[PDB]
């Protein structure tokens, strides 16, 4: 199929383990610490991944920063959603950190994790493929609606290139449904909604000051 | 900015 | 062109005046009262409009309620955005209620109105047509991602019918850009983001208890 | 529900 889609597949970062501290008692603080640590490490690999997306590294460093500051939590959430598609009512944050409903309630995350499971339900019913996942993650970055963009035209061109790759992929692989690309685009509002909820939830955990957070995670929470 | 540092590296 | 698009054009409700009370001193309370009154009246016409959308009235009353409870603020905001496309840095809530930056600051709405003006900027650059506006408002209703749907398949079918109308419209009217329908779908995340911001902002004005609100507006704010 | 009333009317 499509070269952009095959490129994004090879660019996909390796799996990251959560490694919850086995010496620490189970608690909301432990679960939130574990998840913020996991996000901080994944943010480093997301920054390296973005540089493989055609055209991203040609933007100004200000525009690269702006796109990542608006999209980072969408990119993190799509990863959790993709890993969870084979599971039932469980979120695969990592292979060693799978959260069921009881664990979500214990971490104060039931409402957020229920919205993430809504994303999973719709992608399961649409039989989301890895090809579509990686292309939607790149589109989410390009379409993140930063208020701070310098080169509006170059960011539109990045959107168009990635949109064209999704449409060409679907035209070739899914002739049974000539509107499947647009169905995939219509999944992006719920991702935006769930990301905004997540950022607000963890910004409030930051303000409460009971969960240690590493520098990069903090930098991205603070950006908004 | 750690974000800027990583984008430059 | 497309019969669904022509149907939605004739279904479009008439203009509503704001009629800010000329006896009341200008204040944040007056501006917020005026806007909540205007939303309450527009919500009545939105409910009647939705019944003209093919298939909507065949859903259960529970599903009709669910779609409107999730989408109402998106529908209100798209109306303000469409009315504003010929203006510069001003929001046309009504022909008698046009808010500039100073007025937005006076009403405590600068951050919300700046996000609405971001929607306006992108639709102006895409030369949004009334045909596209009315079709996107119907798609926003159908694609509103309620957690409470009974008939998931019937709501997907409503999405597909309206998606097909947008795609058929763009295939006929915009042959120069074979991906324009998908560009229009890619505007929906910012609408979702701006709607969630607006609902949270007015829910907080509700809790503070200084702005009288009519029954229907309150019912829709409370739903979330 | 006023919403239900208007949807029925
Ligand atoms: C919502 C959410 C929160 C996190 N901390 C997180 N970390 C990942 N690696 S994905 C993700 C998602
Ligand atoms: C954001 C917003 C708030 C309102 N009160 C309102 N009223 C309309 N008729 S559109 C709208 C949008």
């Amino acid at each position: 199929y499509n070269k952009i889609v095959s490129h994004l597949l090879v660019a996909e970062p390796e799996k990251i383990y959560a490694m919850p501290d086995p010496t620490v008692p189970d608690s909301d603080i432990k679960a939130l610490t574990t998840l913020c640590d996991l996000a901080d490490r994944e943010l480093v690999v997301i920054i390296g991944w973005a540089k493989h997306i055609p055209g991203f590294s040609t933007l100004s460093l200000a525009d690269q920063m702006s796109l990542l500051q608006s999209a980072w939590m969408e990119i993190l959430i799509l990863g959790v959603v993709y890993r969870s598609l084979s599971f039932e009512d469980e979120l695969v944050y990592a292979d060693d950190y799978i959260m069921d409903e009881d664990q979500s309630k214990l971490a104060g995350l039931l409402d957020l994790n229920n919205a993430i499971l809504q994303l999973v339900k719709k992608y399961k019913s649409m039989k989301l493929e890895k090809e579509e996942f990686v292309t939607l993650k790149a589109i989410a970055l390009a379409n993140s609606d930063s208020m701070h963009i310098e080169d509006v035209e170059a960011v539109q061109k990045l959107q168009d290139v990635l949109h064209e790759a999704l449409q060409d992929y679907e035209a070739g692989q899914h002739m049974e449904d000539p509107r499947r690309a647009g169905k995939m685009l219509m999944t992006l509002p719920l991702l935006r909604q769930t990301s905004t909820k997540a950022v607000q939830h963890f910004y409030n955990i930051k303000l409460e000051g009971k969960v240690p957070m590493h520098k990069l995670f903090l930098e991205m929470l603070e950006a908004k | 900015s750690l974000l800027l540092h990583l984008l430059k590296s």
